[PDB]
């Protein structure tokens, strides 16, 4: 069964497909494994209360007696046939649940680091093909081994000191000079020859065979099928966690680096990833930021410690002198006023930092909407002015319209 | 348990829960079972020939190998893999066979069928 | 079954007595009673999330599919023969469960504003009895109406007009001179003649007879048994919220004050009534503080507003010149520093009120202990000065040793 | 696709895994079952 969820919402289990008790028995393993591999990935602000939420089987989905509802931890996995999906509660609209997915993936482009292309998103778009997060992330992974397993096989050199019946490459002397006369018919060589089963084609052998198993495409079938026939020659391994670090990257492999890092992004049970969406926000807005503030210079994470250290999401300095500091926060921002969690901590930014602070919040048809440009102005009696920024997002297609307006607000608030 | 059809059921039991977690490829023979001669033997043959097998082709995996068996969730007691009551530094499984004997073992084995 | 919690504690379904559908059945009716009566209690810094997470079958009980979990809402519950009790974490010990209860009732003796004897609790200690919270308020009920009922029985006077064969009371002249001589054979009196069976008898009838009907002790139906009998004559009537609200307290019943109270909070399905456990602390500690503060005088609830009022627990000023802020938080505190959402609120009511700022926290053998003074001075970068004060709790006892404590160390920050 | 436990070439065994994976099997037929296996191809 395929099930999906978006950031804080909830679905029946009455309604549901499969089995009531096949998606509970699913859930409990996958908020378990979410517990010990909760430490590798970073937080801001999450409130994750790692000692007694995450344990008690509410580590990513919260599995109630007559619902089951997602938390603000975004990505999917795939265990026991209940293939989980959370998008960003943002991408919710009022190939209908086609649009979000593309623009998670964008928004996990642009914030988390990865480097593929958008026509390789643009492929999948309008073949009718039935939603899925894993299904788009291993065709990123294959489509992007096959275009570069297409050009060259990735055949690196060791060398060998073989006893061959032929004399290939370096003739070892001092291995030879010392050979009795009765073991003379074989040369002792020291070859480098090129082999094809090197480590990084051991896993993307291993990769692959992992990945046909477990998808459930017609794309992916036919693009796996002919990424395990080119690799048919490589003996298999069991993959691991020591196999995906003991590659490194040097220049003749470095055009590898795509699909190695979503190989180990999907594989390394369990399967698939997950991140927190107050994170990605404050990762997917400093790539906006940068970009659209050329007068000051912004530094993501500057921590100023007060008397427990209380550390600003970014902050925009020009040189040194202006403070103005920039809290990215996932909040809906109900009825035109930030709530009272997030004033204290803008108070608190601005004192240890006359420093201006502006928090941007997300905006769509989904989301709370306000006006066109800086919609609110605070002063919390100590001449301070908070502006409440809002980005427009036009990431579910490919044009970057409202960048031209995030930058407009801005410069009338720089 | 006076059961001329035992041993048949029993690689029966095994074989097709082997081939539907595992491979066709990876079940257990018949060479192992054929000398058979007493119980001791038996208690031999299941845990020096083809237990060291199971646990042989299912590494880093004990639930898959606890449903072959079909001893899953059933642990410290007449089990052939018993659960370690230690967890961890992040929260392993990762059991450890028990070698019963006797009339236990039976009792241990007459559930497999 | 009975079923006890702490405050963020959790039990296992299988190790539960009675069944385990049987409790998830009451469960989600108590839940969804707590959504539709959530409004009448005050809050203070719940966080409570009003829209989603109450009505997600969370608003008192977090109900799992392999544990049950209890939130910070305190008291109990009685729903379909599964009878819960929510006692604060801080009364957790290492009659071994019958110290909390008294504990818990004695905290909500203070701070609540009820006012019960300690010679009513003290008759129960080491009666062996099994610790039921709905069974002492029964209790608590009955025999504080069983005290006030064997004194006087209550009852009041009301003047009818009725046609009597006898002659009481004021004889009615214009409706006896137009008396025809038919019908001359009986007085027309208006006589005020006192009545057993008053709106405030009545009531205690009603809540006596759903009070036995769904009382476990053998001390409980001795007494409610007793007072049945006494109310014999009376017609009963069914229990409303209006029949509440219709009887007022003049000189006359005012010794039924008591009584009826706690009548009213445990009458009006569900039974009982949930407190949150922040304000409860935040009540218990104002008694506290304006005993043990005699220099100046203390306020709770002031507020003032930034920019959204964000207002102080407390607030203690001497006249109006000296600003010492006195928020109560339930938190642990753990590792001897406060939270990120501590400290950013605490920055917040020193500034807007030159402001030393005091946190009171709790402390036992289950909460965390610091040390006998004023354990933690911090300063926020801005001559700021938190001290992190910690009230011991002899509450469990009935003696007030820990008071004198507080105040030498409050004598000490003042 | 639609079809197991009859004149089928790839019959399904009757006990599903332990994630809810299911195994099949070749079967050997003969006779005119064989070729009523191979008419159904067309």
């Amino acid at each position: 069964t395929t099930i999906t969820l978006y950031e804080h919402d909830e679905k029946r289990y009455r309604d549901i497909a499969g089995d009531k008790k096949a998606i509970q028995d699913a859930l409990i393993k996958l908020n378990k494994q979410f517990k010990k591999d909760f430490k590798k990935l970073d937080r801001s602000e999450d409130n994750s209360d790692t000692e007694d939420t995450i344990d008690e089987s509410k580590g990513v989905v919260e599995v109630y007696a007559n619902k089951i509802k997602a938390r603000h931890y975004v990505g999917f996995a795939a265990v026991d046939n209940v293939f989980l999906q959370i998008l960003p509660k943002v991408f919710k609209p009022k190939e209908d649940t086609w649009e979000p997915i593309l623009a998670f993936i964008r928004m996990l482009d642009m914030a988390y680091g990865l480097k593929i292309k958008d026509h390789d998103l643009a492929y999948l778009q309008g073949r009718n093909l039935r939603p899925n997060l894993y299904e788009v992330f291993i065709y990123l992974f294959a489509k992007s081994l096959w275009s570069e397993v297409q050009r060259g096989y990735h055949r690196e050199y060791v060398e060998v000191h073989r006893e061959e019946k032929f004399l290939r490459g370096k003739l070892l002397m001092s291995r030879q000079i010392r050979k009795l006369p009765h073991q003379l018919n074989t040369f002792s060589v020291e070859v480098h020859e090129l082999i094809e089963d090197n480590l990084l084609n051991r896993i993307f052998y291993a990769s692959v065979r992992e990945a046909l198993r477990r998808t459930t495409w017609g794309l992916n079938r036919k693009l796996l099928g002919e990424l395990m026939l080119a690799f048919d020659g490589i003996t298999p391994i069991h993959l691991r966690t020591e196999h995906f670090e003991r590659v490194h990257f040097t220049r003749l492999n470095e055009r590898f680096r795509r699909p190695f890092e979503l190989a180990k992004l999907l594989f390394m049970e369990v399967s698939g990833f997950f991140v927190d969406m107050n994170k990605l926000f404050e990762r997917f807005i400093e790539r906006v930021l940068v970009r659209n503030l050329p007068p000051e210079y912004k530094l993501f994470y500057q921590e100023s410690y007060p008397f427990s250290s209380q550390k600003p999401d970014y902050v925009v300095r020009k040189g040194n002198t202006p403070v103005v500091v920039l809290d990215a926060k996932y909040r809906e921002l109900k009825e035109r006023i930030p709530s009272s969690d997030m004033l204290r901590q803008l108070y608190v930014y601005s004192r240890i930092w006359p420093a201006v602070i502006v928090i941007p919040s997300s905006s769509t048809y989904n989301q709370g909407l306000p006006d066109k440009p800086l919609e609110f102005e605070f002063f919390d009696e100590r001449k301070l002015f908070i502006v409440a920024y809002n980005m427009d997002y036009v990431k579910t297609g490919a044009i970057f319209k409202a960048d031209k307006n995030f930058r407009r607000s801005l410069n009338n608030i720089i | 348990g006076n059961d001329n059809y035992f041993l048949k059921t029993l690689l029966e039991k095994i074989n097709v829960r082997i081939t539907v977690v595992k491979d066709r490829d990876h079940r257990i023979g018949h060479s192992y079972f054929l000398n058979v001669e007493t119980v001791e033997d038996l208690h031999h043959v299941w845990y020096y020939e083809v237990l060291p097998l199971l646990m042989e082709y299912f590494y880093n995996d004990w639930e898959t190998i606890k449903w072959v068996l079909n001893e899953k969730g059933k642990e410290h007691g007449n089990v052939f893999f018993e659960k370690l009551r230690l967890t961890g530094p992040n929260g392993e499984e990762a059991y450890q066979l028990k070698v019963l004997e006797g009339d236990a073992f039976i009792g241990a084995l007459k559930r497999i069928i």
